[PDB]
């Protein structure tokens, strides 16, 4: 089973760098290219550079040269792309994948990518959210079904992790994406429920904001 | 660098139907060693890209032949004879034969479904939140289709414009309907000044305002 992991989400201050891994496994990590490809605002792909794991031979697009460098460590299997002198542009998410094209069989393997890096450039600082339950009074939907909701607000950076007891309860859950405003973004979440299941059996609602290291479980009492 | 174009941006096709796609670039996309190096990608909704075809036309392995590609020189098209629920995503073209790589804009495939009115609640700010001086009213609108839906808020009779953050999922696999969270946040002062707070929904599925309101008072 080949896989590449890449590492966590970075907040990054304008002008300085940052290093992104990809450690791969289940492959002969040195005979082949590994790519690095680089997404804004949902749909606009740019390919940004590949290295050749075995020689450290690489190639890059003109309009990366000096922002991204490329390197790779045979013994661990790990490739590495820094990104220098961050600015706007450079907020994305950026993934590596070994594209699977076989220079010598002018045909292709199958693609495995990773999982993607978010990289945030901002100068904001780290701010841990607030988080309430919502318990219906109208948002009832009379009996039959329920629905409760869980809102985080006023954090910074993303992302944030949220989950219905414990993961326990992940059918007719929306979670919905979170809206940056006043330098805070606000995420919201809804669970439905039969009338038979809350206030009966408790519903909570977990909630982990890793760059500020906290964790927090709200109940949603009546 | 070799300008890709995608057409069109967005095709909703129900579960059963044929789907093409188009892209076309500004280089013919013939490299001289004869071959031509045009992929397709989906990236399903929360997933990495995938590559679908390569070489215009041939499969990567472990794609359902559902999928066609062809085309030469700068056009191309990839065909899906017949529409299933787990293609719901944006594709991608993107050449590999003239250096640097570019791809298209994408091309966003929705599944068109019955149209399903939303489920809206209404929920007033928690006990928790009121300590803190803020308020925050939510209003959720669940599983509606089509996607197009204006909400508007309105407090004792008046439209309320600031405050307002609005967040929509994408479509779900699912049921193939959308969901809308809604929230108005006023200070805790403004708040215990008004009575009635209402969430107004304008959908296809309605001639009317679809509305969900709670009027606080104290008891
Ligand atoms: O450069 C030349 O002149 C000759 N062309 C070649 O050698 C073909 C190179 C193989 C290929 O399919 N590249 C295109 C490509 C690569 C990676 C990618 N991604 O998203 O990771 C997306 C697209
Ligand atoms: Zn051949
Ligand atoms: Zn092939
Ligand atoms: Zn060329
Ligand atoms: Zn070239
Ligand atoms: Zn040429
Ligand atoms: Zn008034
Ligand atoms: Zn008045
Ligand atoms: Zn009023």
């Amino acid at each position: 089973e080949m896989q590449l992991q890449q590492s966590g989400a970075e907040l990054l201050r304008p002008g300085t760098s940052v290093k992104l891994s990809c450690k791969t496994s289940g492959y002969i990590f040195t005979s082949y290219w590994i790519h690095w490809v680089k997404q804004r605002s949902g749909q606009g792909l740019e390919w940004i550079a590949r290295i050749y794991p075995g020689t450290g031979s690489t190639y890059y697009n003109e309009k990366f040269k000096g922002k991204a460098t490329l390197t790779a460590d045979k013994s661990s299997s790990t490739a590495y792309m820094q990104l220098s002198t961050l600015k706007s542009e450079d907020s994305a998410v950026y993934f590596c994948t070994r594209w699977g094209f076989i220079p010598v069989r002018e045909d292709y393997v199958m693609d495995y990518w990773g999982q993607g890096t978010l990289v945030t450039v901002s100068s904001a600082k780290t701010t841990a959210p607030s988080v309430y339950p919502l318990a219906p009074v109208c948002g009832d939907t009379t009996g039959s079904s329920v629905t409760l909701g869980c809102l985080v607000k006023g954090y910074f950076p993303e992302p944030v992790t949220l989950t219905w007891n414990s993961g326990s309860l992940s059918s007719g859950v929306h979670t919905f994406p979170a809206v940056l405003q006043s330098d805070l973004y606000t995420l919201s979440s809804s669970v439905t429920v039969t009338s038979s299941t809350w206030p009966s059996q408790s519903i909570t609602c977990n909630v982990a904001h890793p760059a500020s290291s906290t964790k927090v479980d709200k109940k949603i009492e009546p | 660098d070799i300008v890709m174009t995608q057409s069109p941006l967005t095709l909703s096709v129900t579960i059963g139907q044929p789907a093409s796609i188009s892209c076309k670039s500004s280089q013919s996309l013939l490299y001289s060693n004869g071959k031509t190096y045009l992929n397709w990608l989906l990236q399903r909704p929360g997933q990495s890209p995938k590559r679908l075809i390569h070489l215009v036309s041939k499969l990567d392995s472990g794609v359902p032949d559902r999928i066609t590609g062809s085309g030469s020189g700068t056009d191309f098209t990839l065909k899906i004879s017949r529409v299933e629920a787990a293609d719901l995503g944006v594709y991608y073209c993107v050449q590999g034969t003239h250096f640097p790589y570019t791809f298209g804009g994408g091309t966003k495939l929705e599944i068109l479904r019955g149209d399903a009115a939303p489920t809206v609640s209404i929920f007033p700010p928690s006990s928790e939140q009121l300590t803190s001086g803020g308020a925050s009213v939510v209003c959720f609108l669940n599983n509606f289709y089509p996607k197009d839906i204006n909400v508007k808020w309105k407090i004792d009779g008046s439209e309320r414009q600031n405050g307002v953050l609005n967040s929509w999922t994408d479509q779900d696999s699912k049921d193939s309907t959308y969901s809308m969270s809604s929230t108005l946040t006023l200070t805790k002062d403004e708040y215990e000044r008004h009575n009635s707070y209402t969430c107004e929904a304008t959908h296809k599925t309605s001639t009317s305002p679809i509305v969900k309101s709670f009027n606080r008072n104290e008891c």
